[PDB]
């Protein structure tokens, strides 16, 4: 059964300021000598920039995750009590985010940050 | 490495003139000369400049020869944005484009009478002192970024046109109490109209307004400009 | 004299297998051999020296885990011996502290593995798990009811919500988290559920912060006709001591200097209390520790110069802990759009490369003192996402990518959490840097009907109260799992509870004395203040 042998990690409106020219950026499907110049022109991009994006990315996730609201099992309705066992009916609360997409986008972030060389991401992993 | 304050005080009793400042430390050498406050001074940082560690004669010769040489021209570019702008030679930048939108906005909406929420140093806006409290539907709405797409796979034998869009969120800004998450379209109109008349005056041979109008969609994106908005 | 193993075995092994001690490794017995090889002589033939060096071996191995076996460590004891023959205080983050849960049906702490020690850690680990949250309230609740149990006027009772239902025209007692619902009135929850609130008639006990999100005690009449619980006067729960506190789990190891607990077992001590006690009765004013403002900008040239006119004074004399609290950036730093200038993150570490230039020419404060940085609300971390507002309450330390110069400037530099923890010989000391007059101003519940009262509320509710942080999810999200850090139970000695909204005072109560710094520059004045631990405070400036 074929799969895709590559997943996804996409920046959202990057911005070049010789252009004025928004547009997102892949970071692993898309191939080298485009992540670092812009689409229509061909100046090189600050790499600062990129790593500082990449992990505001990174924490604007873990905010995410960390702020998601709990869902019933059986019915779909929204956890509406501030402490309670359980719902009402039959079933237990779960999350809308799960824990392994969170950890599988951590496991991309790390690989990302060993293919190239990000030292500055590289910290802002080691300090968790 | 004290000769600085020498050629200062000299070009300083020997005439009144303006200076051309261009370093990554700017506000370093104002604070390392005190004459440097007595003279009206224009800022033109272009930072981020580096040195290839060998053979560093000649690059450094090109960008002193460009920098004075060129200095005509930015000089030029910079009257006409000031002649044009209502705006003193001494606070404009070449690149802070956004400054101008900011207070050309700003004095449309005093001559009207809605408050400027206007903030300094602080990329948020003024709400009377609100804002700094975390609120769920501000986080949910500032980190909603992600922009859908569409992709039909498949193989076509027919012919297929690859056309590009241009210009879209100008034409979304011209073209179009109960709900908490709404701006304030009195604002929204403010803008619209404004950006009504930039697109007229652009047409009628005008380079300062369509680029103004091109760095509009930049400062809209921009949370470091000033009078910003989420 | 090198020794034969075979002919010493029997006199370690008699006296460390049939009087005290089992279990001899041959690690063990070279370790022995060699100890017998450094008090060479007359052996073989010396009865009392080598069998009482024995019995200062099992003396100083028998506290160490239950000493039935002797590894390599032999030599480690052997040192241990050798030097048998200001320190003893410690500083912990709200990120190492230790985890106790808690269990009502059985009324006692619970320690929790820690998931850094047991737990891999490889990849994500500081992730915790979705039912954190749902307990967290609980947990939060569990102890209010017990403090409130404890206390000596109540032994009248208080009666479940949900046992509200079938009666009426009664009155009742009653505590639970005082909120709003989702249709926008004030209700009252309990673990049994929730009813209706009347604010109509109600009489406070004035010297209380009324706020969504805090356990108050209830009075009132039911009424079946609706769901209505028309209240006839509120209060907080009041409070309770140190010692109190501590006698009913015995002298506990919370912040456990002396020795740890763990799931295997439990540890108390009280024996080295009053010998703590008396040292630090003595050479108490030489080991003095002197805290600083906070909002501290490492930008502008005039806190650059306070902060040289202070270092000049300081320097003659090194205080032992000196402190750094506030944010030292005056703008947040986040994503820079412009590449033509100084990119943020590179400004903010060049800001702290001035502080190691600065540090050069008080050899003697940078060789004698410690120093202590604490992150404000717009630092890196924070102000990366939430942009100089509000966030999580445990903030990471500043990075280690932006301070490569500061640790070896200085030879003894600490960077802590928001909320931090250190535990001095017969002392602990929390600080905690944010804003709560204007939040407990704002939020003010309103009820229909000299500057010096306004902290003492702040006070009264904060030491009520028993938690840093009595908001709601809405509000202040917390971290789930490290909650435990916020409680305030086995309440500490002494508060630093910086303040940019609130004068500087130095209030004391319930056994607990609470001190305000304010910001560090006011009204072109610079205002610094030291603590002493014999209970003696000193305000000092200089213009
Ligand atoms: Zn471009
Ligand atoms: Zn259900």
């Amino acid at each position: 059964e074929f799969k895709d042998p590559s997943l996804s990690l996409v920046v959202p409106d990057f911005l070049c300021e010789y252009c004025f020219f928004i547009s997102d950026i892949d970071f692993c499907k898309a191939a080298p000598e485009s992540i670092f110049s812009c689409v229509r022109c061909h100046k090189a991009f600050n790499q600062v920039l990129l790593q500082e994006h990449l992990i505001q990315k990174l924490r604007s996730d873990i905010e995410s995750y960390l702020i998601q609201d709990l869902r019933c099992s059986r019915c779909h309705k929204v956890k509406r009590d501030y402490m309670s066992a359980h719902c009402p009916c039959a079933g237990a609360w779960e999350g809308t985010l799960p824990r392994e997409s969170i950890v599988q986008k951590l496991n991309v972030f790390k690989q990302v940050a060993k293919y190239y060389g990000f030292d500055i991401l590289l910290s802002c992993i080691a300090d968790l | 490495y004290r000769r600085l304050s020498q050629e200062t005080t000299k070009l300083k009793e020997e005439r009144g003139f303006l200076l051309l400042l261009q370093s990554p430390f700017i506000t370093k050498l104002l604070g390392t000369i005190r004459l440097l406050n007595q003279m009206p001074i224009v800022k033109l940082s272009l930072n981020e400049v580096l040195l290839p560690q060998l053979n560093w004669q000649p690059t450094l010769l090109k960008k002193l020869v460009n920098h004075v040489l060129s200095s005509g021209s930015w000089i030029s570019h910079l009257i006409k944005l000031s002649q044009y702008s209502n705006i003193p030679i001494c606070n404009l930048r070449l690149d802070s484009m956004d400054y101008i939108i900011d207070v050309l906005y700003a004095r449309k909406l005093k001559k009207e009478n809605i408050v400027l929420w206007w903030n300094e140093k602080a990329p948020l806006p003024d709400h009377g002192g609100i804002q700094n409290d975390f609120d769920l539907n501000t986080s949910w709405i500032m980190n909603d970024s992600e922009f859908p797409k569409i992709n039909n796979s498949g193989v076509y034998d027919n012919v297929v046109l690859d056309v590009g869009v241009d210009n879209l969120t100008v034409n979304t800004i011209l073209t179009s109490e109960f709900v908490h998450d709404a701006f304030s379209n009195d604002a929204l109109n403010v803008l619209r109209g404004m950006l009504k008349e930039w697109w007229d005056e652009a047409l009628k041979e005008n380079s300062t307004a369509d680029l103004l109008v091109n760095s509009l969609a930049s400062w809209v994106q921009n949370p470091n400009a000033k009078l910003f908005d989420g | 004299v090198k020794i034969q193993p075979p002919l010493l075995r029997p006199l370690a092994y008699r006296v460390l297998s049939r009087k005290y001690g089992l279990s001899i490794k041959s690690d063990g017995l070279s370790a022995l051999a060699e100890f017998v090889g450094t008090n060479i002589g007359a052996n073989w033939r010396q009865g009392p020296a080598t069998i009482k060096f024995l019995e200062q071996f099992a003396a100083v191995w028998k506290q160490q885990e239950r000493g039935l076996f002797i590894d390599q460590s032999g030599v480690k004891e052997v040192i241990q011996e050798m030097k048998e023959r200001r320190d003893y205080f410690k500083v912990i983050n709200a990120s190492q502290q230790q985890r106790f849960s808690y269990n009502p049906h059985k009324m006692q702490f619970i320690f929790v593995p820690n998931k850094k020690q047991n737990g891999l850690g490889g990849i994500a680990g500081f992730l915790p798990d979705i039912e954190d949250k749902v307990q967290m309230f609980l947990t939060r609740y569990y102890l209010t009811n017990d403090r409130v149990m404890r206390n000596e006027n109540f032994q009248m009772s208080i009666t479940p919500i949900k046992n509200l239902l079938g009666r009426d025209a009664q009155n009742f007692l009653l505590l639970g988290l005082l909120n709003k619902n989702f249709k926008g009135n004030w209700s009252l929850e309990d673990p049994s559920g929730s009813v209706e609130i009347d604010i109509s008639q109600t009489i406070p006990t004035q010297g209380h912060y009324y706020v969504p999100g805090c356990m108050v005690l209830v009075e009132g009449i039911y009424y079946s006709v609706g769901n209505k619980f028309h209240v006839t006067s509120m209060t907080l729960p009041p409070g309770e001591r140190r010692e109190i506190t501590l006698e009913t789990i015995g002298n506990l190891d919370l912040l456990g200097i002396h020795g740890i607990s763990n799931n295997n077992f439990i540890a108390r001590l009280d024996k080295d209390l009053k010998i703590r006690l008396h040292l630090l009765e003595k050479e108490l004013t030489d080991h003095k520790f002197v805290i600083l403002g906070a909002n501290l900008f490492l930008d502008d040239l005039k806190i650059m110069t306070a902060l040289s006119k202070i270092l000049q004074k300081l320097n003659d004399d090194p205080p032992t802990l000196l402190i750094w609290q506030g944010s030292f950036t005056s703008v947040p730093v986040f994503a820079s759009m412009s590449s033509r200038n100084i990119s943020s993150s590179t400004q903010f570490k060049n800001n702290f490369d001035a502080l190691a230039t600065l540090l050069s020419r008080f050899d003697n404060l940078t060789e004698n003192t410690t120093m202590i940085f604490i992150p404000g609300p717009n630092d890196l971390w924070g102000s990366m996402v939430s942009l100089g507002a509000s966030g999580t309450l445990p903030q990471d330390p500043i990075p280690s990518a932006f301070t490569k110069k500061i640790n070896k400037v200085c030879k003894n530099v600490v960077w802590s959490s928001n909320p931090t923890r250190i535990a001095y010989l017969s002392q602990e000391i929390v600080i905690f840097r944010d804003d709560l007059s204007g939040r407990f101003k704002r939020h003010r519940l309103e009820f229909p009907f000299q500057k010096v009262q306004e902290t003492r509320k702040l006070v009264k509710t904060i030491l009520d109260q028993g938690h840093l942080s009595p908001f709601l999810d809405s509000l202040r999200p917390i971290s789930w799992d490290l909650d435990h850090t916020l409680t305030l139970c086995p309440i500490p000695s002494t508060m630093v509870l910086c303040d940019t909204t609130s004068a500087q005072f130095d209030l004391t109560y319930n056994g607990c004395k609470v001190i305000n710094p304010g910001s560090f520059i006011h009204n072109r004045r610079a205002r610094y203040m030291e603590y002493v631990p014999s209970s003696k405070k000193t305000i000092q400036e200089e213009i």
